[PDB]
């Protein structure tokens, strides 16, 4: 390395500044109670030691920083290229997806800030987890290889797990009959368990696909993979249809498990049952804006050269999903289950639309 | 066609490995039969050798069977260990003959 | 990923382009000055003859039996409940036999394999002998599949569910026509391609193509309706 | 994700093939149909399929009685002498 | 088979000890030497 | 009434007869494994014999 | 105090010898199945570069190679002619 | 003391670097003849394999043999076939002997030929 | 790492243990053991033990093991730059310092939240 | 969590004979994603010669003395973005672990 | 007796199958998941050596890190199982009768059902 | 038994064939078979042991 170009890392400066500001404010808030009263100090009033911070300002901070990121995009300039060793892509479509996810996150955060003053049932760590998720998902949009996409998706999955962990468990209510008796809820454990194991399965299958993509092509860059697959189709050199079919199948099934799509939709019902409404709010926006959009762009844009193997698989899944849910959605009796099945049905419809698009 | 007289589903499956003859339902609320309880009580009563089991009629008070208060307590505790249950304090002190004990054990679902 | 690729080949286009043909004679012809063993071994071309009715029926039965075995392995056996006495007897049999698992597997999978074999053979004989000469291919597929699946649902499953068997047969026939008979997502040519055969020179073809473009200009709504402003 | 580095920090053996394939792809108006030779060379460098086919053919030929003895090589000079002498 | 192949190589040695440049004839096969020096059995 | 509404109603009811409303862990893992294995089987069966 | 007898007397060779022999037989059979039938069939090396192929896939691959060679030759010839014409009409 | 010791360690490292420059010069002096012998032996083995392959494959037609022995369209790049690539010991081999020789040469004499 | 000699040396270790086993067996000729009631029973400061199998620890320090699992990964990721530090540049130096800073920040957060002690 | 080895009294035979044995048999029958690769005994070892070749010109131009060079290259030159990502992931995981303990 | 590539692909998928097969005890599933990550580690190293690719060794150490974080989460989730009234054997957390368990028996917490 | 005798014969022939092809029909330049190969000092790169 004889020279480190600014164009290799120019995009990372606002993200690093936002991360530093966020975490510095978090660490300083962690010790907001410590305030020494010296022997020569006088207190006009008696200090209150039992406090409950309202996280509104934290949300406000998020909005402000998120808004500033919007500004950085509005005044953006450069070339259409790759940066950081061809690990990230800078072109119009990726930046537009980045801007779209930012603005939608900002709108959701604004409404959350409006709602939080009616009743405070959430902690500061909850909105710190939200801060991290909203800081990191658009970089998932900016991915250029399956390697970096995988690592970003595990980072965001850990942030989502952190958000699920800090859900409020016990509440102050008007039920005075439950003192001196043990009542078991078990919703927290189910949410953690199912999220954990779905993440495990998706991660191992994605790593498997990455390994075989390196074996088949020599890189996980989208353009190289597509060019190699198309040129091999023209040349008739690599005629192992079984390996290509298995790679496509493993990637698709990993994403099915990750997204909780109709064949594997059951655990999402339990996750929704154990979650608060604000968590479902944020999870739905994160799921549709980022996870499902990237799942779609896999067949549409990122791995289009493999559509001749993808379509049939998708078709089968779609059929199964419909015939799996046309009766199961009619024996539910829970509001959270209703919301989750709404999301599942819309996901199946969008998958059918993807099948139509790739034709 | 939907048959409302058929109420079976996967929730009601009641096949257990231990029972070669499958049970009627999945509620484990089966009580002991009357003759089994009487035979087991008679087995417990064999240790108290002052009681004649030949023409023993179960409606007699414990005293007229030859058992004083301490023997009554020992016999009740022995039956209680035999069926692996506990008698509440009011039930333990309210027993006057073996018929009441038999009825109580019959009504119990935890008796084994 | 291709389905029924041999029956959808455009023979004229393939022959014009020089592409290998899936209907070419894939046969072995023994010659003299050869030993008696290679004469017998070269008879294996019988299994390659797709016009052999017995071979086709046996292959269809094999495919049906394989599908039935797979369904039993994945969804059939695990859903059904076995009495504890029967399971205990089976496990005792495994204890007193060196390969007792294979016998249990045979006993468990024989009905499904047999049913699949029968269904595949009957389906092939029903499709190839009855509905192969109907003019409307889509309607023939729909009707044949609906009737066959209704009968299969009545026999193999409770006969009170035959309506759902008919509906499933209709849907399966539609899917089969869309992807097993037609060629969507699996095309061996390019849309709009053609082959020329006349002795016309390049000038004549260019003149005809100019005429065709002039005619094609009339497909625009603004051009045909005269709704274009002056540029 | 193609780095061009070998397992000891050197240069990947298929780097020139990759470089020529990319140079062809970035210069042609129809890269898929106009860079078949370069992509085939890179694919042969990566998957050694042609060599494996050659090895299969050589084993199938060696399974017969075609070859009896091979010429001997003397270290002093780059010459092969027959096994007979 | 390898005993047979080893036997052919050693007998060709004593054959060329007296008949240099000729072909060894045993059984129904002919052992010949190529110009590059390869010994091959042809039938 | 029957052939238009109650056929679908009874189909849904009889299908729900074989559904656990509450997910258990073993069923979840078994569903994932079955999906993997038999999606692979159906794809390879279509590739080979269809 | 290695105490070989006290350590190896309970489980000398295999806890369930019959089951250990079933792993070996299955492993042997699967290795034979993969190495002798399935892998050679999938590799399709039997008729590779054969002058008189019978398998459809080999014929398709040969057609692909011949077509690509013809395309490359024709394009190179046309490009050379066009470049020569441009150079000759530039001077 | 920490700063001074770090400086001293850097001093010995730089001295070793100078000695390494000298040793690299000596190795450069030695290299070409080793390279020539290596290339000659490699080409002898390759010629043996070429003649063997030609003799084996000429029975199925002369055009078949050259089609089977052809790997690359472009002939100005050398990419020799390898089942695997070495990584350990700077992509080298430490033991070039059988496992029996590996386990016996550490105790028993007569296994090493004493390169002098 | 090692070589094929390690397995042979382990077998030699087993033979040496066999030598000790022979010595211990031979030593049995010079004493007798008389069967008694409490001789083969558990020793608890001279009295009888009241439990055999259910001897459960509280394990009220699991956060230490949780953090150890992560910091082992931290240090194993740190090794390569230390091994090849003689060839550092801007990027390598910045990445190494940022990684160490992240480790320090995580430790500081743990100290602030007081998860490095014993809990009831 | 399990001081004694006592565990759930489970019978593995039922699921083995109902689901796992036939599924395993089918998977073994149809699964193979090894296109071309030969055992070491497929061809005589004497037909291989590339392990003997040595190139001495980069031998004296090579200053590396350890086996950490590819890892260093990838973690601090090429995949440094993923290195930073894994560091941030571990920090967030520590924070989430503390919150889970709370 | 089997090629390493096919062997290791099969080993990974067999590990997943065995993970699904075994009774649903959280600690057992944690251990089997760790084994799955290690199988991925070995497969990545094998292909990195075969194809002379340096990114797959990175995959090995990144697998180490991801598996470590996942194991920490699993330990915490098991200790959370402690505090909630749940059994580490999930099959004992429901009333669905299971023929695979010898001694599954749950009944209502009532001493008797009928009084008159 | 007869089949045991046949197995013993095949095993002995395998063992002897392996040893014979290691001792002869094989260049002997590295020390592989102790007490059968020479244990002398070699001054040239290629000396038969
Ligand atoms: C096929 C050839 C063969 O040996 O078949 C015997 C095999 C079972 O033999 P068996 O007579 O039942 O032996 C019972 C045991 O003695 C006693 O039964 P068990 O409970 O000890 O286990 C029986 C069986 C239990 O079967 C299983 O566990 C099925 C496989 C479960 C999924 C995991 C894959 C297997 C991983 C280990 C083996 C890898 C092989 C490659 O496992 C085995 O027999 C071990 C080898 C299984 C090879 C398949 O039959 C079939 O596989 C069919
Ligand atoms: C009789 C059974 C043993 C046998 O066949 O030995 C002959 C065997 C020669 O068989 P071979 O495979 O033709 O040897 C030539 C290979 O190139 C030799 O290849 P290698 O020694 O490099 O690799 C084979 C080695 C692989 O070594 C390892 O895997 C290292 C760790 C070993 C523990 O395997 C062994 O040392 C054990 C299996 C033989 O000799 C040895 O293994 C060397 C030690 C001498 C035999 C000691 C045991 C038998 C003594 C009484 C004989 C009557
Ligand atoms: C509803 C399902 C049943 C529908 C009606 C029955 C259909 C099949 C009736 C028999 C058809 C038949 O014999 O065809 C002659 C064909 C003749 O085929 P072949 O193989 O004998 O002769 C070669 C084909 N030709 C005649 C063109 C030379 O099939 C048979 O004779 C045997 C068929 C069953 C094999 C098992
Ligand atoms: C270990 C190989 C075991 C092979 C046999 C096997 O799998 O048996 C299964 C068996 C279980 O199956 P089993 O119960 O059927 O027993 C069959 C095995 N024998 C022959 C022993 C009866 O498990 C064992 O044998 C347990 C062995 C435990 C050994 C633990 C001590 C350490 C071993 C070496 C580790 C070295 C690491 C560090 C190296 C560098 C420093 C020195
Ligand atoms: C048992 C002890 C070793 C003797 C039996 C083995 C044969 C032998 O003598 O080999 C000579 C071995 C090996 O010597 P060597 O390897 O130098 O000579 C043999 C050389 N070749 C193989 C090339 C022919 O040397 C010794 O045994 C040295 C004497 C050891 C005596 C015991 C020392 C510890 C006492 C407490
Ligand atoms: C060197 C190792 C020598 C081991 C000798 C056998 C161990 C031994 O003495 O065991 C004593 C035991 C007990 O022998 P014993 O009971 O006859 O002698 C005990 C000592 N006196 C004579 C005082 C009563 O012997 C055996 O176990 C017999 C082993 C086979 C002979
Ligand atoms: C090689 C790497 C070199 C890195 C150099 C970093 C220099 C940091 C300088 C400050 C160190 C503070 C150490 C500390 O814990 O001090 C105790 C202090 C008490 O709080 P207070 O009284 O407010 O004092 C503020 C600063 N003394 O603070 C505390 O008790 C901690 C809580 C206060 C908030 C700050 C915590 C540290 C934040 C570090 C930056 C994180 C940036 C984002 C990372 C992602
Ligand atoms: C999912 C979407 C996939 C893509 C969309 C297309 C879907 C349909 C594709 C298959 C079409 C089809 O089935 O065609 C019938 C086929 C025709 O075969 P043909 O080409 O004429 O001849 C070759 C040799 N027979 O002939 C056959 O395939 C023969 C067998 C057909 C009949 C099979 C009957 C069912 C077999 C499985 C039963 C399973 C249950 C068994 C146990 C029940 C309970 C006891």
């Amino acid at each position: 390395l004889l020279r480190l170009l600014v164009s290799e890392y120019i995009f990372f400066l606002p993200v690093f500044t936002n991360l530093f500001i966020y975490w510095h404010i978090f660490f300083k808030n962690n010790i907001n109670l410590v305030n020494k009263k010296n022997n020569w100090d006088k207190s006009i009033s008696v200090k209150n030691i039992i406090i409950k911070q309202n996280p509104s300002f934290i949300i406000r901070l998020n909005l402000l920083l998120n808004s500033l990121m919007v500004l950085y995009l509005i005044t953006f300039n450069g070339y259409s290229s790759t940066f950081w060793w061809s690990h990230f892509k800078l072109n119009n479509y990726s930046l537009y997806m980045y801007l779209l996810v930012i603005i939608f996150n900002n709108y959701f955060l604004y409404i959350t800030e409006k709602h939080i003053k009616i009743l405070n049932n959430y902690s500061i760590d909850y909105f710190f987890s939200i801060i991290n998720i909203t800081l990191f998902i658009p970089m998932i949009f900016l991915s250029n290889t399956l390697f970096t996409f995988f690592f970003l998706i595990e980072l965001v999955s850990c942030a989502i797990f952190y958000k699920f962990i800090v859900s409020k468990i016990s509440f102050k209510n008007s039920n005075y009959k439950d003192n001196y008796f043990s009542i078991f809820s078990k919703n927290y454990l189910n949410v953690l368990f199912y999220q954990y194991w779905s993440s495990f399965f998706s991660s191992v299958m994605i790593g498997f696909c990455i390994i075989y993509l390196f074996s088949l092509t020599g890189s996980t860059e989208w353009s190289i993979i597509n060019f190699i697959v198309a040129s091999n189709n023209q040349i008739n050199y690599y005629t192992n249809n079984i390996t290509l079919l298995f790679i496509c199948l493993t990637l698709i099934i990993g994403f099915i498990i990750k997204l909780g799509i109709a064949p594997i939709q059951l655990y999402k019902i339990e996750i929704y049952k154990g979650l608060p409404f604000l968590s479902i709010f944020f999870y739905t926006t994160f799921y549709f804006l980022i996870f499902f959009l990237f799942f779609s762009l896999l067949f549409i844009y990122y791995l289009s050269a493999l559509n001749n193997f993808f379509w049939i698989i998708l078709l089968i899944i779609s059929i199964i999903g419909i015939f799996y849910i046309i009766s199961i959605i009619f024996d539910i009796n829970l509001f959270k289950a209703f919301l989750a099945y709404s999301t599942i049905i819309n996901s199946i419809s969008f998958i059918l639309l993807i099948i139509a698009i790739i034709f | 066609f939907q048959d409302n007289q058929d109420r079976s589903r996967v929730e009601t499956n009641s096949a257990t490995w231990a029972h070669n003859l499958p049970k009627e339902n999945k509620f484990n609320t089966e009580t002991l039969e009357k003759q089994e309880v009487e035979s087991r009580i008679l087995k417990v009563l064999s240790n108290f050798e002052q009681v004649n089991l030949k023409n023993l009629r179960w409606e007699q008070n414990f005293k007229k069977l030859g058992l004083d208060s301490l023997d009554q307590t020992a016999l009740l505790a022995s039956i209680e260990h035999e069926f692996t249950i506990l008698f509440p304090d009011g039930v333990f002190e309210g027993f006057e003959n073996l018929e009441q004990v038999v009825n109580y054990i019959l009504k119990n679902i935890n008796a084994v | 990923m291709e389905l029924n690729s041999s029956a959808k080949e455009d023979s004229h286009y393939v022959g014009v382009l020089g592409y290998p043909s899936q209907h070419d004679p894939h046969t072995l012809h023994p010659k003299k000055h050869d030993s008696t063993f290679t004469k017998v071994y070269a008879c294996r071309d019988m299994l390659w003859d797709h016009h052999w009715e017995v071979r086709n029926t046996l292959y269809a039965g094999f495919k049906g039996a394989l599908l039935g075995v797979a369904y039993a392995s994945g969804f059939g056996l695990i859903s059904k409940t076995v009495p504890s006495i029967v399971l205990k007897k089976m496990f005792r049999f495994v204890r007193n036999n060196n390969f007792g698992h294979i016998r249990i597997m045979q006993d468990l999978l024989t009905p499904y394999a047999l049913t699949g074999f029968g269904l595949g053979s009957v389906y092939y004989l029903y499709q190839h002998n009855v509905w192969e000469n109907r003019s409307n291919k889509w309607l023939a597929e729909v009707l044949s599949n609906a009737l066959f699946f209704q009968v299969a649902t009545a026999v193999c499953v409770n006969p009170g569910f035959h309506i759902y068997g008919m509906v499933g047969g209709i849907l399966f026939g539609t899917l089969k026509y869309a992807f097993y008979n037609s060629s969507f997502f699996q095309e061996k040519e390019s849309i709009g391609s053609y082959t020329t055969f006349g002795d016309l020179s390049e000038e004549e073809r260019k003149k005809q193509e100019y005429k065709d473009y002039i005619q094609f200009l009339g497909n625009y709504h603004k051009v045909r309706n005269g709704q274009l402003v002056d540029l | 994700s193609y780095s061009g580095y070998s397992l000891n920090g050197g240069v990947h053996p298929c780097l020139p093939f990759y470089e020529r394939m990319l140079q062809c792809a970035k210069s042609e108006a129809l890269p898929i149909k106009m860079c078949t030779a370069q992509t085939e060379d890179y694919l042969e460098c990566h998957h050694r399929k042609k060599q494996y086919a050659l090895n299969y053919a050589i084993k199938k030929e060696l399974n017969n009685i075609r070859i009896v003895a091979l010429p001997r090589y003397d270290e002093e000079n780059d010459t092969f002498v027959p096994f007979s002498q | 088979l390898d005993e047979g192949l080893g036997g052919l190589s050693l007998k060709y040695k004593e054959f060329v000890k007296t008949n240099p440049g000729q072909d060894l004839l045993i059984g129904n096969i002919r052992v010949t030497q190529r110009p590059n020096g390869l010994l091959v059995a042809v039938d | 009434e029957y052939l238009t509404k109650k056929t679908i109603d009874s189909f849904i009811f009889n299908n729900n007869r074989f559904n656990f409303i509450n997910l258990v862990e073993s069923k979840y893992f078994l569903q994932i494994l079955t999906l993997i294995l038999y999606l692979f089987f159906i794809t390879i069966f279509i590739l080979f014999y269809i | 105090v290695y105490q070989g007898f006290k350590v190896l007397r309970r489980n000398p060779t295999f806890y369930n010898p019959r089951s250990a022999g079933m792993v070996a037989l299955s492993y042997f059979a699967y290795s034979y199945y993969v190495n002798k039938y399935y892998k050679p069939q999938n590799s399709n090396f039997e008729e590779y570069n054969s002058s008189h192929p019978h398998n459809h896939d080999e014929k398709v691959r040969q057609y692909h190679e011949k077509t690509n060679q013809a395309i490359r030759d024709a394009v190179l010839e046309k490009r050379a002619e066009h470049d020569q014409r441009l150079r000759e009409e530039a001077k | 003391l920490q700063m001074w010791g770090v400086g001293k360690i850097i001093e010995i490292k730089k001295f070793m670097k100078r000695r390494d420059i000298e040793l690299k010069g000596l190795q450069r002096k030695a290299a070409p003849f080793m390279q020539s012998m290596n290339d000659v032996r490699h080409l002898a083995l390759r010629e043996r394999n070429d003649m063997l392959y030609n003799e084996l494959l000429s029975v199925h037609g002369e055009e078949y043999a050259q089609k089977m022995q052809k790997r690359f369209h472009q002939t100005d790049i050398w990419a020799p076939f390898r089942h695997r690539y070495a990584y350990m010991y700077n992509s080298s081999n430490k033991n070039v002997k059988d496992y029996k020789q590996v386990t016996l040469s550490r105790y028993i004499n007569g296994f090493d030929k004493f390169n002098v | 790492m090692g070589d094929a000699v390690v397995i042979h040396l382990i077998q030699n270790v087993l033979i040496f243990g066999i030598i000790f086993w022979l010595l211990t067996w031979g030593a049995e000729y010079f004493y007798t053991v008389k069967q008694q009631l409490t001789k083969k029973q558990f020793y608890e400061c001279g009295f009888k033990s009241i439990s055999e199998l259910n001897i459960q620890i509280n394990f009220n320090f699991f956060m230490l093991a949780v953090f150890l699992i992560l910091y082992d990964v931290e240090f194993t990721f740190l090794f390569p730059v230390l091994f090849n530090f003689s060839m550092f540049s801007t990027t390598e130096l910045f990445l190494a310092f940022f990684f160490i800073f992240l480790i320090l920040v995580s430790l500081l957060y743990d100290w602030l939240n007081n998860v490095l002690s014993w809990s009831a | 969590l399990n001081i004694d080895g006592l565990h759930l009294k489970y019978n593995h035979n039922i699921n083995n004979v109902l689901y796992y044995t036939p599924s395993l048999v089918l998977f073994l029958i149809f699964f193979n994603i090894d296109y071309f690769s030969e055992l070491e005994l497929f061809l005589p070892l004497e037909l291989s010669f590339i392990d003997i070749y040595d190139d001495y010109y980069e031998g004296f131009n090579n200053s590396i003395m350890n086996d950490f060079t590819p890892l260093t290259l990838s973690y601090y030159s090429i995949n440094s973005a993923e290195f930073i990502i894994i560091g941030l992931l571990l920090l967030l995981g520590s924070v989430a672990c503390v919150n889970l303990y709370k | 007796m089997l090629t390493w590539i096919s062997f290791w692909s099969l080993i990974f998928w067999l590990i997943l199958i065995i993970l699904v097969l075994k009774p649903k005890n959280f600690i057992s599933i944690l251990f089997m998941s760790e084994l799955t990550w290690l199988a991925l580690y070995c497969l990545s190293l094998l292909f990195g050596a075969i194809y002379c690719d340096i990114t797959l060794l990175s995959i090995s150490f990144f697998i180490l890190g991801v598996a470590g974080l996942e194991f920490s989460f699993g330990i915490l989730i098991a200790i959370l199982y402690k505090n909630l009234n749940e059994s580490l054997n999930t099959d004992l957390n429901n009333n669905n009768n299971n023929q695979n368990i010898f001694d599954k028996n749950f009944k209502t917490p009532l001493e008797k059902i009928n009084w008159q | 038994g007869p089949l045991n005798i046949v197995f013993a014969g095949v095993a002995f022939l395998m063992f002897y064939e392996n040893n014979y092809k290691k001792l002869y029909l094989n260049p002997r330049y590295s020390y592989t078979m102790p007490y059968l190969q020479s244990a002398k000092i070699t001054k040239n790169l290629y000396e038969k042991l």
